[PDB]
Parts: structure tokens; sequence; C-alpha cells
């Protein structure tokens, strides 16, 4: 899921790593 | 403080501690050598084999390689696989490999490896509460309630399973039932417990139930920083960009994006007028839980930064007019998308989860009484051909009292003052 209107879920970034 | 050495290490310690201390001192690559000589001298060493792990741990921040730090999990992993392991050393190493397998993004790798935590320490209630985190983060709420369940049976004033209790309730539409977990959580105080989120959903969990109180858990979560503001309450931003509720074309400064927009809204009317006749499938249901009541549907062409092909076969002439317009098309924190509202819909005070976003709203079908929005403390109402532009990192609200269908075009930009450098390495919402 993602965060589009809203803060609904736990984590609304999806993680890769090191930048 | 914690018991790392077996009866063997013990006989190495003075090894096992200059090689440490190389590792102290920033000599990471001295370190590396050293751990590798004493993993070939002792090959069933845990503390050696610790080492060597912690060193490519932070060899991998030094040098930001992300296959480095994947050498450093499978080491911690082998540290678990040596005899003799004791206990201390056994969930250190461990537990470190699921939090850098989640910084890496292997979900279900940390899953696995919390999983084998819990099996191996079954009395260590914190290592329950850390898989229910790792369901939380794949998607899994189902198997992450039962967690904190569990954790819940055995001891149930833990405040960090109280929280994540509500915050699980709370997203699937249990609002009354998350309230008072939530709150005990937070007042709790337990490590874990002070997070904006369960601030956010407990002050929006008691203003959807009526309570007056709400407000008083968003001005604490203002004093303990998690806000910048009681009514700005995004989570995910960049400080110091301007807040302000309501914005003027000229004030955000994409006045061309503007003039675009309502010198050609009717051709972006019919294209989305066509798919509501002959394409319905395209407009999804609001999935957010946002709404007390009604119906409202989005049919999106652009989603962090990135444009569906199959959806702009359904508006080629708007998706071409768009592309024109880095500043929306290349917003990875924002979407482009109809938004149809119809009679007996009310969407409740919510806010987004950026504030490096601003949001148009260009009228396509605006009937005549009945459609308001609200930002902050300031409510407007939408005209055809024209366009608004809010702050939705705002606490906002819509109503849709009218006798026909509501549709506007949802055109999201980056925050002006937000420089190119930070509009390519922000990650996307
Ligand atoms: O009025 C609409 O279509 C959506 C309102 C809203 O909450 C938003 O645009 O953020
Ligand atoms: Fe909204
Ligand atoms: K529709
Ligand atoms: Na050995």
């Amino acid at each position: 899921g993602k965060c589009k209107d809203g803060l609904g879920e736990y984590t609304c970034t999806s993680l890769e790593g090191f930048e | 403080k914690p018991k790392l050495l077996n009866k063997f290490d013990k006989t190495i310690k003075a090894e096992l501690d200059a090689a440490e201390k190389l590792r102290k001192r920033g000599k990471i690559e001295e370190a590396v050598n050293a751990f590798k000589e004493l993993v070939r001298k002792y090959p069933q060493s845990p503390r050696a084999r610790y080492g060597k792990a912690q060193c490519e741990d932070d060899l991998a921040e030094k040098r930001r390689s992300n296959e480095v730090l994947r050498g450093a999990i499978e080491t911690y992993q082998e540290v678990a696989s040596l005899p003799d392991v004791p206990a201390d050393l056994l969930k250190l190493s461990l537990k470190r490999r699921s939090d850098r397998q989640q910084f890496l993004g292997h979900m279900r790798g940390s899953l696995l490896t919390l999983q084998r935590l819990v099996q191996l320490f079954p009395n260590d209630t914190s290592l329950k509460n850390d898989l229910g985190v790792g369901y939380l983060l794949i998607g899994d709420n189902d198997n992450a309630k039962k967690v904190y369940e569990e954790v819940l049976s055995v001891t149930p004033n833990d405040g960090f399973a109280k929280v994540h209790y509500g915050f699980i309730l709370k997203a699937q539409n249990k609002i009354a039932e998350s309230i008072p977990y939530l709150k005990e959580g937070i007042e709790s105080g337990d490590p874990g417990t002070d997070d904006g989120r369960f601030y956010f959903h407990l002050g929006d969990a008691m203003q959807r139930v009526g309570n007056k109180e709400a407000y008083k858990w968003y001005e604490l979560g203002h004093k303990r920083g998690h806000f910048a503001s009681v009514w700005q309450r995004s989570l995910y931003n960049v400080n110091g960009l301007k807040a302000q509720p309501w914005w003027t074309p000229k004030e955000t400064g994409y006045t061309e994006l503007v003039k675009s927009l309502e010198r050609n809204w009717k051709l972006i009317r019919d294209e989305g007028l066509a798919v509501m006749d002959k394409a319905k499938g395209l407009f999804l249901p609001e999935d957010e839980n946002l709404r007390e009541k009604g119906d409202w549907s989005q049919f999106t062409l652009w989603q962090q930064g990135r444009r569906n092909e199959n959806a702009c076969k359904g508006a080629p002439k708007t998706c071409t007019l768009l592309e024109k317009f880095p500043e929306t098309t290349g917003c990875r924190r924002g979407q482009i998308k109809y938004s149809i509202m119809h009679p007996g819909t009310h969407v409740w005070p919510h806010t987004g989860p950026t504030n490096c976003r601003l949001r148009m709203h260009l009228g396509l079908v605006i009937p005549k009484e009945g459609c308001k929005i609200r930002c902050a403390n300031e409510t407007k109402t939408w005209e055809e051909g024209k366009v608004l532009i809010f702050d939705d990192s705002f606490e906002h609200e819509v109503w849709q009292d009218a006798s026909s269908f509501r549709l506007i075009f949802i055109v999201d930009v980056w925050h002006p003052e937000l420089t190119p450098q930070q509009r390519r390495s922000l990650p996307a919402i």
C-alpha cells in the first residue's frame, strides 16, 4: 500500500538501501 | 555489561580486544584483516565472527555500499551457526541482521530473522514486538495483529504493543476500539511509543468520534516535535518550507501551469467525462479510509512521478498537455488524477503524508450548490475552469451535498521552495 492521500500506512516510503 | 565470550574466546581475549580496538578507532581496513586472521585461526570463534560482521558493517557505511552490507548480513548469520554461542552475542548478532535487512528493503528476509529470534528467545517480549514491526513493514497487518495480541495476552500493559495494536485497529477502521490502546500506549512512555504516527491517528480517531480532546493530543505531538503545527501534521517533511493553507498561482510561481489548465480545461473535462461514460473501470474507489459516507473515485494518470501508460490511453490529450510541466509530472511525492465525488459524500478531516507538495484543483464539473472544501480554518468553493491551490499537509475536509456529480482534476506540484537537488533526492511517497 501507498500513502497517496493520507497517512494510513505504518511506512510511506520504500527502503532501497544506501543513497 | 553483555557477556559475549564463550570458554574458548576468553582464552584469546587479548587478540579479540586488540582487533576490536582497531575497529573503534576507525581503522576499519586494519580491523578487517585483524578479525580475518582471527576467523582463519579460530574458525569457530563467535566473537571473531561477530567482529568480522561488525567491520563489514562499518565498511559498508564508509563506502555506502549495499553489497558490502549484504556480506555483513550473511556474516551476522554465521555467528548463530557457530557452536557454544553466548546468548547475549546470539541476540545482538541476529538483531543487527534484521535491522540491516530492513535498511536494505529485504522485508521478507528480516521477517525470517525475527522469527528465529522469537523461537530462540521465547521469553523476550521485545523480540515479539519487533516481529510485529516486520509484518507492519511488509504489509501483513493480519499477522501483525496476532503477534501483538499474543504479546498482550502475556504482558497486557506493554506500551509498545498497545500503540501498535491501536494503530492496527485504526487502520482497520475500528475507531472506538483503537482509542484506549493508542492513549494508554503513548502515556506509558515505553520506548517506541513516542512516535508521531500514534499521536496523528489518536487525534484523528478522536475527531471521528466527536471527542473534543483530540486537539490536546495534536498539541502535545507538536510539543514533542512530531508536528510542525497543530494544523499541519504531515510526517515526511522538509523543515523550513513555507507553511500556508491556501496558495495563489503567483505565490507558487507555477503560473504557466495554471494558465494551461485554465485555458484548456474543457479538453481535460471531456476526456474525464468520456472515461466516466465508456471506461468507468478506470475510476477506482478511494481506499485510504478517508470517507465517513458517500461515493468517491479517482482516475490516476501520474503517481510518484511515474506516468501510467494505460491510464493515458484514456486521456491522451490531457497527458500530452501535462507532459510539458515537469514540476507536476516529476513530483514523486504527488499525483495527477481525476477525482469524482457524488452527493452524500463527506471526506473526514485528514492531512496528507508530506509537506513537500502543493495540491492544485481544477474545476471540471462543479454543481452550483453543495460542494465545498475546508483547509485549516478557511473554507472555499470550486469553479469550472479555475484552479484552487492548497497545502494538503494541513488538515482539510470536503463535503458533497449537490444533486449531481462533481468532477475535478487534481494536480500535485513540488513545493516551490524545494531545490532541484532536493526534488531529485527526496524518497518517493
Ligand atoms: O475533493 C476531492 O476530490 C479530494 C479532496 C482532498 O482531500 C484532496 O484533494 O486532498
Ligand atoms: Fe486530501
Ligand atoms: K464514475
Ligand atoms: Na576455532
